[PDB]
């Protein structure tokens, strides 16, 4: 870790050390790395104009479904709608019944056409008033249709969301749990705001119970399910959000930091540094070198799309249609033995 | 044992507030008290024995507990409450448009009318002077299907003016499906989806053994409403008595697995648990009044006042922003009920049913019909 | 029968006539009414000088007190209780003594109901028209280019109802295609045309999102609070 | 439509004509003694389409039946294509022309034909910044210069000018504070020229680092956000806005017009060859 | 009560400044142990709910009539005038057209 000043063993008083104490110890005369810049440090320490401004959010989340089986299934689950087709064949009943005291085969297929708009031929009944149904069962199927369609809509409804994004206002995140798995980096500069936040208290242990020597095992516990959730401050994050996109950020930003130098007090060039730093700005190079590198990483937003799942029922339609033309060498079998 | 919460905070608001150090320990004997015979059970006894000066928690108020003690806040809502996992369904497939029906309704008996004339210029056209004379009914047939998505095999009509016509006719046709199906696409909205029980009048709850189906409400013994059941009805105490719970996670585990049909209680903490919940499948009733009105109350030797003393702190804290903190500290409750939508698998087979209960009676109709060509006149 | 008591009233909208009988009725009346049937007391009900609720004015002329409105009258002695939708508050509660609340309530806003929206005819000039003419004009023009390698080696309006079959989707079927370099004009053309109506399929949906999004106003976070618009003026009741 | 329009869709509809085809010869001709032409491409043109299709039906019991359901399955893909375009309907980034400032559509205005209008406040850190590094853009600008942040908003507002810039705070907090929530911040407001407000001090001597101290308490305290919620607070919160409706200026169906218009071409110039393949 | 009775004014969603109603009287008054006993009891025992059911119950604002039809359907009234004028012209001038062939 950078490292924090902490309790040295039984002396329990104790320089920042990793990092910042090898700077004051002056192994390294100047520290350049992606530090976040806060007063508990800078007493100690002198520090230039922050580089870059980055704010803590929570890098996590998993996949969210989208039924394959789901759209159809509106009428499998209902069943009204394989039995109505059935009742659409026994309308021919009623029609022979309007025949009298004024062919099957035509009839069922008549039936089938005003599901699916065969329009084969003969048209309705002789009676007027037999015919009539055929515009109220057509009507309804039409309906049907739609109304399916419309239901098919109400799938893609999608507005499902977990919603739990808000950690710093969000409710679930307050009261943790076996359920909360959280954590972050094993002395974090977020730790020093659950430290002096006594409001934090609960969440500064519950948080520390879980927490890791580094990034690369705090990313891959939210990634290995390990753990449902990962506190960090964004800049270190959002470009892993956009490296998976199985996992997201949320919320908003809070404590945010300028990213300044490191360095052991009165260097006489930290001056110069963050007068050239800030002509980095000035003449868009430090944000030329965001771009260039940020802006590699990309992932998509909560856009859809088909993708090609509920496909398959119509692949089931072709097989489908093998076995009706098997079927049907016996259909024609019943023409040659009626020979 | 460390304590947490809202009250907690407000103990320490009080510390500042009051200017008073406390000693703060557990009930052991009946938590909330309850009242058998003589003598009465709970944190009550020790406000009574001289062990507590004040009582706090969850308590609710009760006239009783008033003529023995007092409490001068009535800081939160309270009331007896049910939590409900249902939903609400599609009626009469949205009156099959009923709206159209005002004007649309009768301006497709209008169309039909629109289209006699269009077959009188059509049979001029037709005859200047085999037996297409059919077409005109086939027409209205005809052109009834071409309304209603095609799917009309029908007959050809050749007439030059009824191809005219029948595109103007189409073409409304068409611009209907879509206003059809914006009908339709508004209904997605319309499949609201709110559970569907009544308050404490509805009749599931008042006679209970006359439904076939079985189901039953309940509620945590030693409580305040048994009492306010048992004087309301005492029967459905006795039957809460039968199915009997302890603890929170027991009912709510029951309404998950379904062993409790639902359940009524103090609404502030059940909108709590709404405000906890995992997965969301339980609500408050309706709106969510739990029509039975109170606060929590604390408790005060009836010789004691400082409540009268202890009030003005508090109400100026109603005032203050921070209550609101605490809820946002404490009350937050996750998933907030925007009117509620969602999308069925199922469909809905009743509303299906509905639709069929039409068609069945088309069916009647045809029957009729065949009954006049059967007793046709001679 | 609603229950109702004469309540002396004080000045009317006209003029002058401060001295009146007048009729009082409500949830609060009825609850006056039960509250004495069970206590066992008479009374004699009122309406308050000044038309208040009551509160304490600091600085005018000598200090004052919380004589202000209803609230006062009751310090006076004239008025023995308020049966009123009177609010427990910490200022009033030094004063007098609230009884336990019979109601819960909290401050919110009015505001004038929503504007609306317009109709489908209204809603097709958006899209439906303009696309309706240019298109309804390339059908035209796709039925001709068929027909000149036709008529190089009514068929006009037999190609327009072909075309026109599509978009009406009525399909009269009154004419088929010539040859079968038509058919592939056929087969281009009238994939062509069913994409044209998929694509009106598309304005079918449209028509779905005339959804509003509006506005509310929030108590804290909304710019109004923020500043009194001058545009837009917001008060409450005085006193 | 696009993922399903891609693959395999397509190739199915070719087999079920194609089975059909076989067995409707072969089955045809088992019920009449004395076939699939570009009738067949039709039908499965008139089953897989919405229908509105005159040419023919087969004369088969088999393969007609087996296409009447294949119709209804694709018309249930039919529907789901209509919603899968309502997904399109359902909302939108009505945020599309955006000016970066490093594309050069802002370097120079004359490039675009009709004359381009942006303007800031002058005697700025803007201004002597924007002199600094880009000379042309200062130049120019300085017409479009405007005499306060209320007029100049006037300028935005009322027409007259199409993009205003200036700080970027007091421009987020215009976006929240506004009568319209047309204006938007520019993308996501990220902003070049990454700055904070700055607290002067005389020189070397000074507060120094017990100041800055005080500073960071703020941050830990928390006390800023309460600040930031009271003072910098803004009107209708920055969701992915939405649009319904839209005037349907087509692009890409423009562009399927057009493959439609050379895919006539094609086959009208198909004709020629296949006349001239007899001479 | 006063959105619900008229729907041309609509209440903004937030509620702040939580607060509730109560019978006041001076601090010496005889009658406050018997008023709040009284008010506890008809809470409890639902008159209460009696008097605000009652009295509130009058009145309610919904959003039925959907938006299919209605409005959006007067408009639809004029497609149905442009359906029968198109028809008359074509009366005539077809007339003609089949005198002339
Ligand atoms: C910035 O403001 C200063 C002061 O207002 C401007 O300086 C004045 O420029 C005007 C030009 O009309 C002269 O008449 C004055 O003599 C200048 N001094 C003043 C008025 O104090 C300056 O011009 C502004 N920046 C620009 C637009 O260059
Ligand atoms: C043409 C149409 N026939 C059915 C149902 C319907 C409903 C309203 C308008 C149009 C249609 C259909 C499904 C998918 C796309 C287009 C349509
Ligand atoms: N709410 C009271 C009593 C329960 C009830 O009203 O039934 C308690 O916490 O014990």
């Amino acid at each position: 870790k950078f490292g924090t000043q902490e309790r040295v063993n039984n002396s329990n008083a104790a320089a920042w050390n990793g990092m910042m104490g090898e700077l004051l110890s002056g192994q390294a005369d100047m520290i350049v790395a992606p530090l976040t810049i806060n007063n508990e440090r800078a007493q100690y320490i002198e520090f230039s104009k922050p580089f870059k401004y980055q704010g803590l959010t929570i890098l996590v989340k998993k996949e969210i479904p989208r039924s394959t089986l789901d759209s159809f299934m509106q009428p499998f689950q209902s069943t009204l709608w394989l039995l109505v087709g059935l009742s659409v064949h026994v309308v021919a009943v009623m029609l022979y019944l309007l025949d009298r005291f004024s062919t099957l085969s035509s009839a069922m297929w008549f039936s089938w056409r005003v599901l699916l708009n065969s329009g084969l031929g003969e048209g309705a009944p002789r009676s007027f008033s037999a015919r009539i149904l055929g515009m109220v069962w057509a009507l309804f199927a039409m309906i049907i249709v739609a109304s399916y369609t419309a239901n098919l809509a109400a799938f893609l409804v999608l507005r499902r969301p977990e919603e739990r994004i808000t950690g710093i206002n969000d409710p679930r995140l307050r009261n943790p749990s076996d359920k909360f798995i959280y954590a972050t980096v094993k002395q974090s500069s977020v730790d020093i705001y659950f430290r002096r936040q006594v409001e934090l208290s609960t969440m500064y242990r519950h948080m520390e119970k879980h927490n890791y020597e580094s990034a690369a095992e705090a990313i891959q516990a939210v990634r290995d399910n390990k753990l449902h959730a990962f506190i960090w401050d964004s800049a270190v994050l959002e470009f892993e959000a956009s490296q998976d996109c199985d996992l997201v950020t949320t919320g908003e930003l809070f404590f945010r930091s300028g990213f300044g130098i490191g360095m052991r007090k009165d260097s006489p060039w930290k001056q110069e540094v963050s007068l050239n730093i800030l002509k980095s700005h000035e003449n868009g190079f430090m944000e030329e070198l965001d771009k260039t590198w940020v802006r590699y990483q990309e992932c998509d937003s909560r856009s859809n799309a088909p993708a090609t799942l509920t496909f398959e029922n119509m692949a089931g339609v072709f097989y489908l249609v093998a076995g009706g033309i098997v079927a049907g060498i016996f259909l024609i079998f019943i023409e040659i033995a009626y020979k | 044992k460390c304590c947490k919460g809202f009250c907690i905070d407000i103990l320490k608001k009080l510390s500042k507030t009051v200017k008073f150090t406390y000693d703060l320990y557990l009930v052991t004997n009946g938590k909330h008290g309850k009242k058998i015979k003589n003598v009465w059970n709970g944190m009550i006894g020790e406000v009574v024995y001289k062990r507590a000066v004040m009582a706090v928690g969850s308590l609710t108020i009760n006239e009783e507990r008033s003529v023995a003690v007092d409490f001068s806040v009535p800081f939160v809502e309270t009331g007896i409450s049910v939590m409900v996992s249902r939903s609400a369904g599609t009626v009469s497939p949205s009156a099959f448009l009923e709206p159209f029906s005002a004007s649309v309704w009768v301006m497709m008996f209008v169309m039909l009318l629109l289209v006699s004339a269009m077959a009188v210029f059509i049979f001029e056209y037709f005859s200047p002077v085999h037996g297409p004379s059919f077409t005109i009914g086939k027409a209205v047939w005809l052109l009834w299907g071409l309304v209603f998505n095609n799917s009309l095999p029908v007959q050809n009509p050749k007439g030059t003016t009824s191809k005219i016509i029948v595109s103007i006719w189409a073409f409304f046709a068409v611009i209907f499906l879509a206003s059809y199906t914006a009908n339709l696409a508004a209904f997605m909205i319309q499949r609201r989806f709110v559970d569907q029980v009544t308050g404490l009048s509805d009749n599931k709850f008042q006679r209970p053994h006359d439904y076939s189906p079985p189901f039953r409400f309940g509620t945590v013994p030693q409580g305040s409403t048994e009492r306010n059941i048992r004087n309301n009805y005492p029967d459905m105490h006795q039957y809460m008595v039968k199915f009997h719970q302890k603890g929170v996670q027991d009912a709510l585990v029951s309404l998950k697995t379904g062993k409790l049909d639902a359940f009524i209680y103090d609404a502030a903490v059940l909108n709590y648990m709404a405000g906890r919940d995992e997965g969301c499948k339980l609500v408050t009733i309706g709106s969510g009044y739990i029509f039975a009105t109170t606060g929590y109350g604390i408790a005060l030797q009836k010789g004691s006042r400082w409540k009268r003393p202890i009030d003005l702190a508090l109400l100026q804290f109603v005032g203050d922003g921070e209550m609101e903190e605490l809820e946002k500290l404490w009350l937050t409750g996750i998933c907030h009920t925007e009117k509620n939508e969602v999308m069925s698998s199922q469909l809905d087979i009743d509303n299906m049913a509905g639709v069929f209960y039409m068609l069945a009676a088309a069916m009647a109709l045809s029957l009729i019909t065949f009954v006049w060509e059967h007793l046709f006149y001679k | 029968p609603i229950k109702k008591v004469i309540c002396n009233g004080p000045d009317e909208t006209i003029p002058g006539r401060p001295t009146v009988p007048q009729c009082c009725y409500g949830f609060c009346v009825d609850l006056l009414i039960k509250l004495a049937r069970e206590m066992d007391f008479t009374y004699e009900v009122h309406l308050v000088a000044d038309g208040k609720f009551g509160t304490q004015e600091r600085v005018n002329n000598s200090n004052a007190a919380a004589w202000n409105g209803m609230m006062g009258e009751l310090l006076s002695g004239q008025a023995d209780m308020i049966v009123a939708p009177l609010t427990i508050n910490n200022e009033r509660a030094q004063y007098i003594e609230f009884s336990k609340p019979f109601k819960y309530q909290g401050l919110t806003i009015l505001v004038k109901k929503e504007i609306p929206r317009s109709t489908l005819d209204s809603f097709m000039q958006p899209f439906q028209s303009t696309l309706w003419l240019l298109v309804g004009l390339s059908v035209h023009v796709v039925a001709v280019m068929l027909y000149l390698l036709d008529r190089f080696s009514l068929t006009l309006s037999s190609a327009m109802w072909f075309s026109w079959r599509v978009l009406l989707n009525s399909g009269l079927g009154e004419g088929a295609p010539r040859s079968f370099s038509a058919r592939i004009l056929g087969m281009v053309w009238a994939l062509f045309a069913m994409i044209i109506v998929a694509s009106y399929t598309a304005n079918l949906a449209a028509f779905l999102v005339l959804r509003r999004p509006e506005e509310r106003i929030t108590g804290i976070n909304d710019p109004r609070l923020r500043n009194p618009s001058d545009k837009f003026i917001y008060a409450t009741v005085k006193q | 439509f696009l993922e399903p329009f891609s693959a395999d869709v397509w190739v199915m509809m070719f087999v079920m004509l194609l089975i059909v085809s076989a067995v409707a010869v072969f089955v045809f001709e088992y019920f009449s003694p004395v076939f699939t032409i570009g009738k067949a491409i039709w039908l499965l043109w008139g089953l897989v389409f919405n229908n509105s299709l005159p040419v023919q039906n087969p004369k088969g019991t088999t393969s007609k039946i087996m296409v009447s359901v294949w119709a209804f399955f694709a018309v249930i893909f039919l529907a789901s294509y209509t919603a899968n375009l309502a997904a399109f309907m359902i909302q939108r980034r009505y945020v599309d022309q955006v000016s970066g400032l490093s594309d050069k559509k802002f370097q120079r205005p004359n490039d675009f034909s009709p004359a381009f209008r942006f303007g800031t406040v002058p005697n700025g850190s803007t201004e002597r910044n924007i002199r600094n590094n880009y000379l042309e853009m200062h130049s120019y600008m300085v017409k479009f210069n405007q005499r306060s942040v209320q007029d100049a908003l006037l300028s935005l507002k009322s027409g007259k000018l199409d993009a205003f810039i200036y700080d970027a705070a007091v421009l987020n907090y215009m976006a929240g504070r506004d009568e319209g929530c047309k204006l938007v911040t520019i993308g996501s407001g990220k902003v070049f020229a990454t700055t904070g407000y700055g607290i002067a001090i005389q020189k070397d001597s000074g507060w120094k680092r017990q100041v800055d101290l005080a500073i960071l308490q703020l941050f830990g305290d928390g006390e800023m956000e309460e600040l930031e919620a009271l003072w910098l607070t803004g009107i209708c919160h920055n969701e992915k806005n939405e649009v319904m409706s839209s005037q349907l200026d087509i692009d890409n169906m423009a562009g399927v017009f057009y493959m439609l218009a050379a895919a006539m071409a094609l086959s009208l110039i198909t004709f020629i060859m296949e006349h001239l393949f007899y001479k």
